[PDB]
């Protein structure tokens, strides 16, 4: 469908300036085609209410305004002067109207002491007081059915609606409210006065990435909540967070290896990230800290609304490179071609949750107490991507690995080593034996020295099939590899 | 329609399976009368590996690829001891699917767009 | 729920397929084929030589789809021709845009 | 697409030129079928000869310059169809070396 | 149409519309190669009524009926420097400007395909 993503659902009240960003895949042809903001008439197609070309309607006149962010990607329709009747169905989008490319939003209009505050979050009731006398009987009243039904006791005991989260005093302190919660209740101290209770869902931060990417997710709650474990839902259709993954140690099935998180900082922020994006990861992701870990209501939740372009500039990466016990892989990580490389990061997982990435190999060339020697980096195939080899076949090393650059456009590529053991391609340790098949010496099989900063080639026997291949150094760690040119064929470990 | 778009030859199947006893004989007719053992090819009764006393056995029978399009029939007696009266007959045409049924739907409108 | 089987850019034609689940059952699930195809019906024979005389007959043939004269500009792709602008005595060959939204230099 | 107009009495014989992309895959030659309208293999890349048309073609492969040549031995009169070469799995649509006799 | 029936030159115009800064340059050119500057004689920029900072030209090139009549592709290139490559071009010719009737042709095959 339509790769063109922008909020499903806005609204506002009434002579309220509204601003609607829509994101398209950044190409030329999307830079710089016609942005249009069209009604959807009721029966009819769109009117086109204001266009990137300089067009407004006969409304729109003065208080709408359409910017084109080509850089970010992204067009935003700015609307003052909101009214009842500018309330309906409207897309957003490129090129023409009776042509698809499109996004659909709503917006609702809504006729324009109040005490408004998230779900699950601090609030406060103030009641005025009489001082003639000291302290006339009162308590906590509710709005519903024309009279407070006992919400809370006169002796303070608590109400099994709110119960253990009210403290009074006139002074009444209630938190992590649920979305029910919230009323307009009229307290008296008899004299009644009036008050306002509201409770907002927060708005999804809207997040457009590409598919075969990565995204972030930055769960900054309040501090406060901030030790509770924290969590990641997945919102369905129905009210059932798909949990995905949790501080307190829950993981996703369906997302191994891949996710990682960011320990909380001092305060209560840690990030999410999420790699291998793929069309079913597509929905509203919802935080929120609450102990148990499934989203439960009276709980402080941040949203995202993530979309996922089936259209994307990133490659094709093979996602398994399964090799023989004993051999080697070969791994190409792709990496945005504009922005070269600052550091190569190479990294494994911890677990589904955790998966907090190790990184093997670095630019620098520093490496891991057991891949010290057996692994390395080799940037070439230069032209945006590289060559990450990992020789002598141990098992443990089955797991997935991680591509990390600190460029800007981050994508984790990930790829998964299925280790099978099975006959080595290559022959065995030096001292200086080495062999691979002749189907596999198409190419030219190579002697590297193995250095942690620079892998050089040095003299060993080099003929045609001998035994199939073979070292000499005739007069530390070394490799006898095969190499396509362009590219690069598995490896060999002698000492 | 891999092979049949060769335009070389097409290939048939009567495939036949349960039968317990294993001494069955597929036959092929075609026009009402037996076809020449030399076209069809029966392989040997083979055990069923989903099951236990039930077999299983192939016979194909190649045929002149137009001949499939000429609209013939080529009918497969399985004719074994244990079906009710002792042969069981089966037919193939080109039209043996179930009838489809198209949906041609012109829109000569100039408004009435599409979606990408 | 749509597999889409081809997406020809070059004749707008799509196919995609379905089993739409009709009963509730097996062996009653229609198996289907969207095919849709969009005629330009003002485009060229020569989509890029301008000039060339209007295209009336559409031939589309499914099998060469499924796995060369065009009928609709991509959108995606830069179209160009070549024209004379004579300005002054200096006739110079100038590469014109048909397609302009697709075809400024990145 | 050309189409080579060759003539020949009973008994004369027809030789046919067609290219040979060295795929080896597939490569044929097809008579047309006129009481359909498509194409029908009458020779290809793999011994299937038409019942018709028994024994009386063979084909031969050079690398030379690329030539797959078609020998009939015999020539019954029967009005012989558009020859059209082709490659590929596709019969109908692979088409190109037109022959007519 | 009404100037058509009187079969005495028949007037095609091209109008450019939208652009900013000022300055435009049309040029005809008939099946081919360029027209002559005798024959056609576009305006001069002026600011469109209802988009403050945009204007709009207008080109016309007369022409003999017949030879309007016979089907020749007549073209308006524009040259400005706002567009892509500077230059683009739109031609119009007997029937696709506004022709009377749409003959076309769909020959769909093949609709099975093993696909
Ligand atoms: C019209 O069609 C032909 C194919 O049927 C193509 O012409 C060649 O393509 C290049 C592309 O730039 C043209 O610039 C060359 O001028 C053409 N070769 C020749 C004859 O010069 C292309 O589709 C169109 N070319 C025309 C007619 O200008
Ligand atoms: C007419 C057309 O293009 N497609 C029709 C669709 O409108 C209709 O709903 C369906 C019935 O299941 O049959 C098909
Ligand atoms: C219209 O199309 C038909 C069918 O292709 C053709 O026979 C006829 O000549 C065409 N007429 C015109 C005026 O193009």
């Amino acid at each position: 469908k339509s790769p063109i993503f922008g909020p499903e659902e806005v609204n506002s009240v009434e002579g309220n300036s509204v601003s609607i960003t829509c994101y398209y895949p950044p190409t030329s042809v999307n830079r710089h085609t016609r942005k249009y903001w069209c009604r959807q008439g009721a029966r009819g197609g769109c009117i086109t209410l204001i266009s990137s070309e300089g067009y407004v309607s006969s409304k729109y006149a003065g208080r709408a305004n359409l910017t084109n962010f080509p850089e970010n990607g992204t067009f935003v329709v700015n609307i003052a002067q909101l009214s009842q009747d500018d309330s309906g169905r409207y897309k957003c989008g490129l090129g023409i109207n009776s042509r698809g490319l499109s996004f659909d939003v709503s917006l609702e209009v809504s006729q324009g002491k109040v005490y408004t505050v998230d779900l699950g979050r601090t609030v406060t009731i103030n009641c005025p007081f009489k001082t003639e006398n000291a302290q006339k009987r009162k308590s906590l009243y509710k709005q519903i059915g024309l009279y407070p039904v006992l919400v809370i006791d006169s002796s303070g005991y608590v109400n099994p609606n709110y119960t253990g989260r009210i403290r009074l005093d006139f002074s009444v302190v209630i938190n992590q409210l649920r979305l029910s919660d919230a009323g307009q209740y009229l307290c008296q101290a008899s004299n009644k006065k009036n008050a306002d209770l509201q409770v907002l869902k927060p708005e999804p931060e809207l997040v457009y990435e590409d598919l075969r990417g990565s995204v972030t997710f930055h769960c900054a709650l309040g501090p406060e909540v901030a030790n509770v474990a924290k969590f990641l839902c997945r919102q369905s259709s129905g009210e059932n967070c798909d949990v995905v993954v949790n501080t307190l140690g829950k993981r996703a099935p369906a997302f191994e290896g891949r996710i990682l998180l960011n320990p909380q900082d001092k305060d209560g922020s840690f990030s999410v990230v999420i790699t291998g994006l793929r069309k079913e990861d597509a929905g509203r992701y919802l935080c929120g800290a609450h102990s148990d870990g499934q989203l439960q209501e009276g709980s402080p939740i941040q949203a995202w609304q993530l979309f996922v372009n089936e259209e994307s500039t990133i490659p094709r990466s093979p996602t398994v490179v399964k090799g023989v016990a004993g051999g080697s892989v070969a791994v190409l990580c792709p990496y945005n071609r504009k922005e070269s490389k600052s550091i190569k990061y190479w990294c494994l997982w911890e677990g589904a949750q955790n998966g907090r990435c190790p990184l093997l190999v670095d630019s620098e060339g520093w490496v891991k107490a057991q891949y010290e020697g057996r692994l390395s980096l080799l940037e070439e195939p230069g032209n945006g991507t590289f060559t990450v080899i990992l020789n002598q076949l141990t098992s443990r090393d089955a797991g997935f690995y991680w591509c990390l650059t600190n460029g800007d456009t981050l994508w984790r590529t990930t790829v998964e080593i299925k280790i099978i053991e099975g006959e080595p391609n290559l022959k065995v340790p030096g001292n200086v034996p080495c062999h691979f098949p002749c189907k596999f010496s198409s190419y030219e099989k190579y002697w590297c020295k193995w250095n942690n900063t620079g892998c050089q080639a040095l003299p060993s026997q080099d003929e045609g099939p001998s035994k199939s291949r073979l070292v000499s150094l005739t007069l530390g760690w070394y490799w006898c590899g095969v190499k396509q040119g362009h590219f690069y064929g598995e490896t060999a470990a002698v000492y | 329609r891999e092979q049949l778009n060769l335009r070389e030859s097409a290939t048939i199947t009567c495939l036949v399976t349960g039968f317990s006893p294993a001494d069955v004989f597929v036959q092929w007719m075609q026009r009402g009368q037996p076809l020449s053992p030399e076209k069809y090819v029966t392989s040997a009764p083979m055990p069923e590996p989903q099951a236990p006393g039930r077999y299983f056995a192939h016979s194909i029978l190649t045929v002149s690829e137009e001949e499939w399009n000429t609209g013939e029939t080529y009918t497969c007696v399985v004719a074994h001891e244990a079906l009710p009266n002792r042969v069981t007959e089966r037919t193939v045409d080109k039209s043996t699917g179930k009838p489809t049924l198209y949906n041609v739907s012109l829109v000569m409108s100039d408004t009435a767009g599409t979606c990408y | 729920e749509r597999i889409v089987l081809v997406d020809n850019k070059c004749k707008c034609a799509r196919i995609t397929s379905r089993i739409i689940r009709s009963s509730e059952d097996p062996n009653e699930d229609i198996v289907e084929r969207n095919i849709r195809i969009i005629v330009p019906l003002n485009n060229r024979e020569n989509i890029s030589d301008p000039t060339s005389p209007l295209r009336t007959r559409f031939v589309y043939h499914l099998s060469d789809l499924c796995k060369e004269t065009c009928y609709t500009y991509d959108r995606n792709k830069c179209y160009t021709a070549v024209v004379p602008l004579v300005y002054g005595g200096e006739t110079k060959m100038v590469e014109t845009a048909l397609t302009p939204d697709a075809c400024y230099p990145d | 697409l050309p189409e080579v107009k060759v003539e020949g009495e009973l008994g004369g014989s027809v030789t046919i030129k067609c290219p040979l992309p060295e795929m080896h895959v597939r490569i044929y030659l097809c008579r047309e079928m006129a009481g359909s309208g498509t194409c029908g293999t009458v020779v290809s890349t793999t011994n299937f000869i038409k019942a018709e048309y028994k024994g009386r073609v063979t084909l031969k492969q050079y690398p030379r310059k690329n030539l797959f040549l078609v020998e009939v031995t015999q020539l019954t009169e029967s009005d012989s169809g558009v020859y059209a070469c082709g490659a590929g799995m596709n019969t109908d649509r692979g088409k190109t070396q037109k022959v007519t006799l």
